[PDB]
């Protein structure tokens, strides 16, 4: 149970990791920029929480 | 203290540029500010840059 | 050249400097869009304890 629960908390809590993101909040990146420059940072989400 | 309906600014077109750093500029319309700050001054064209 | 260089604080804190936006009456108990002080998303919306 702590093993899966270490394993699912450290994944819970890397949502909010930037990796180079101007935001850890996907809505963020979302309501400040237009999709010519969303697609520059969602990339860095993306790269990280994949 | 205000409301700030940008689209005054974004669509004047007595500006050389409009440079954006952490938004895109019709966003400006929907975001909310803690504060925002005027730093302001006059310089050179060849160092604008 | 005069330059004029608009420094934002963001949500870090209490919001003022907003966008032009007609704010709304506020539904509870149902599934919603819902944007405070330009804090975006989609949920159900309560009272809190």
């Amino acid at each position: 149970v702590n093993q899966n629960a270490q394993a699912l908390n450290t994944l819970v809590k890397q949502l909010s990791s930037n990796f180079g993101a101007i935001s850890s909040v996907l809505n963020d990146i979302l309501s400040r920029l237009d999709p010519p420059e969303a697609e520059v940072q969602i990339d860095r989400l993306i790269t990280g929480r994949l | 203290n205000c409301v700030a309906d940008y689209s005054v600014l974004y669509n004047s077109a007595s500006f050389s540029t409009f440079k954006c750093y952490g938004v895109s500029p019709t966003k400006l319309n929907d975001l909310c500010f803690t504060n925002v700050y005027a730093d302001s001054f006059v310089i050179r064209g060849d160092e604008v840059r | 050249y005069r330059v004029v260089v608009l420094s934002f604080e963001l949500l870090h804190a209490p919001a003022t400097v907003c966008g032009p936006k007609k704010s709304t009456n506020l539904v509870k108990n149902k599934c919603v869009n819902f944007n405070f002080n330009g804090l975006t998303g989609t949920g159900v919306l309560t009272e809190s304890n």
